[PDB]
């Protein structure tokens, strides 16, 4: 199928209409992010010459 | 099976056929004695970066 990108929303603009927010909800948002290698070395000479 | 490591009795149980055992990656890592058909573990002799 073709994707779809997301629900339609005609945001209800005009000239002198605003939306306040009566109510809040606190969100806790986990992010992950590596930061450190495995630190390898290698013996060359024994690698290539075994 | 030319090589250099130290030698130990296993838990491995080779099928009667069997000769050699190998590691995730080729590498050799036990063999059953011909004379008395025992199986050895391998593993490589000790080393390290100085
Ligand atoms: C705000 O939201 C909470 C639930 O998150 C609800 O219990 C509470 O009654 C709401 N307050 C108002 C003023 O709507
Ligand atoms: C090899 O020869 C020795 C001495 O005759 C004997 O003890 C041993 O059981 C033999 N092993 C095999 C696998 O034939």
């Amino acid at each position: 199928y073709t994707m779809s990108l997301g629900v339609e929303n005609s945001v209800a603009y005009s000239n002198n209409s605003i939306a306040i927010p009566t109510n809040f909800t606190i969100s806790v948002t986990t992010e992950i992010l590596p930061v450190s290698m495995t630190k390898t070395s290698v013996d060359c000479t024994m690698y290539i010459c075994g | 099976l030319t090589g250099t490591g130290v030698l130990t009795e296993s838990n491995k149980k080779f099928l009667p056929f069997q000769q050699f055992g190998r590691d995730i990656a080729d590498t050799t890592d036990a063999v059953r004695d011909p004379q008395t058909l025992e199986i050895l573990d391998i593993t490589p002799c000790s080393f390290g970066g100085v």
